């Protein structure tokens, strides 16, 4: 559903 | 939001999405009150009956958003939480009395056309604007019916007389809550719904042309039911606590 | 309250009104 956010945030 | 409309770009620049890190999902709304503080509902972060008790590292906030699902490259900013503060007398056992929490960001968010803080009310602003029949505005990416919006939704709703709020529900209402929404005989409709909790109920002061957050989407029995109303945390009534936290723990 | 709080860059700052804010004003009787 949600577009991948940049992995830096995770 | 039920029976709302698509927000305009930059219409609610204090809007914050509370976003679970894994699984990656929308938890609640929230609001930006300074470059490092976000306001939301305590129940979005702490609700023991459902085994909900988030720590700082479980969560992100996404600020400056319009689209619900897309990563809004060059527009939204995503922030990590330094610290969560839940009101010490938040009543999760009974009726969500004092449903309020603050989140301090690890780093200040940069303001932009899409990111800008809302004001918190003074005593006089609350006394002037929190009147039955006066309309406020609710925004969120929650469900459209008791399904999900492509973009931020907006609905304007009238504040309701306290006896009418009390008589709509079996839940014990407190002075830290107010209710809002249209009556069955008013024809117009609208409500928050699932995913909207923690977001802002705002009013635009006709005295100084500024938006003030008067409420936080707190609880409601179903969404947009006839004879039922949304309940909102009374922000001014808890501003002493808000200021205490910010004064002690602000840099 | 913060100096510039509650004034939106794309609306109040530029003297543009959103599509439904008048409904709010009209209710402040
Ligand atoms: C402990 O206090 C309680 C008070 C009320 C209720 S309830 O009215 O039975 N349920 C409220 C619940 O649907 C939700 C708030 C909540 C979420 C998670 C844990 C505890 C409470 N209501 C959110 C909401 C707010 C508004 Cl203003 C309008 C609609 C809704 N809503 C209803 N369904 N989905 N969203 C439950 C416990
Ligand atoms: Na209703």
């Amino acid at each position: 559903d949600f577009e991948e956010i940049p992995e830096e945030y995770l | 939001i039920v029976e709302g409309s698509d927000a305009e770009i930059g219409m609610s620049p204090w809007q914050v999405m509370l976003f679970r890190k894994s699984p990656q999902e929308l938890l609640c709304g929230a609001s930006l009150i300074s470059d490092r503080w976000v306001l939301t509902a305590a129940h979005c972060l702490l609700y023991p009956p459902w085994d909900k008790n988030f720590t700082e590292n479980d969560l992100l906030v996404r600020i400056g958003k319009h689209s619900r699902t897309r990563y809004e490259r060059n527009i939204e900013k995503i922030s990590m939480l330094e610290k969560i503060y839940i009101h010490p007398r938040y009543n999760w056992r009974e009726n969500l009395d004092r449903d309020i929490a603050l989140m301090k960001l690890k780093k200040p968010v940069a303001f932009s056309d899409y990111i800008h803080p809302v004001c918190l009310p003074d005593r006089e602003t609350a006394a002037s604007l929190l009147q039955a029949g006066y309309k406020g505005r609710v925004t969120g990416w929650g469900n459209l019916k008791e399904g999900q919006p492509s973009v931020l939704q907006v609905v304007n709703l009238p504040i309701v007389e306290r006896p009418v709020c009390k008589d709509s529900t079996r839940i014990r209402i407190t002075d830290n809550m107010f209710c809002a929404g249209y009556k069955p005989d008013e024809g117009k409709r609208g409500d928050a719904c699932e995913g909207d909790s923690g977001g802002p109920f705002v009013m635009k002061s006709p005295f100084n042309n500024r938006w003030y957050q008067m409420g936080i989407v707190s609880w409601g029995e179903g969404c947009d039911r006839d004879g039922k109303y949304g309940f909102y945390t009374h922000v001014f009534r808890l501003k002493k606590w808000i200021q205490k936290v910010i004064d002690q723990f602000g840099e | 309250g913060e100096a510039d709080c509650g004034l939106r860059p794309l609306f109040e700052k530029k003297s543009l009104e959103d599509k439904t804010e008048r409904e709010l004003l009209e209710s402040y009787i």
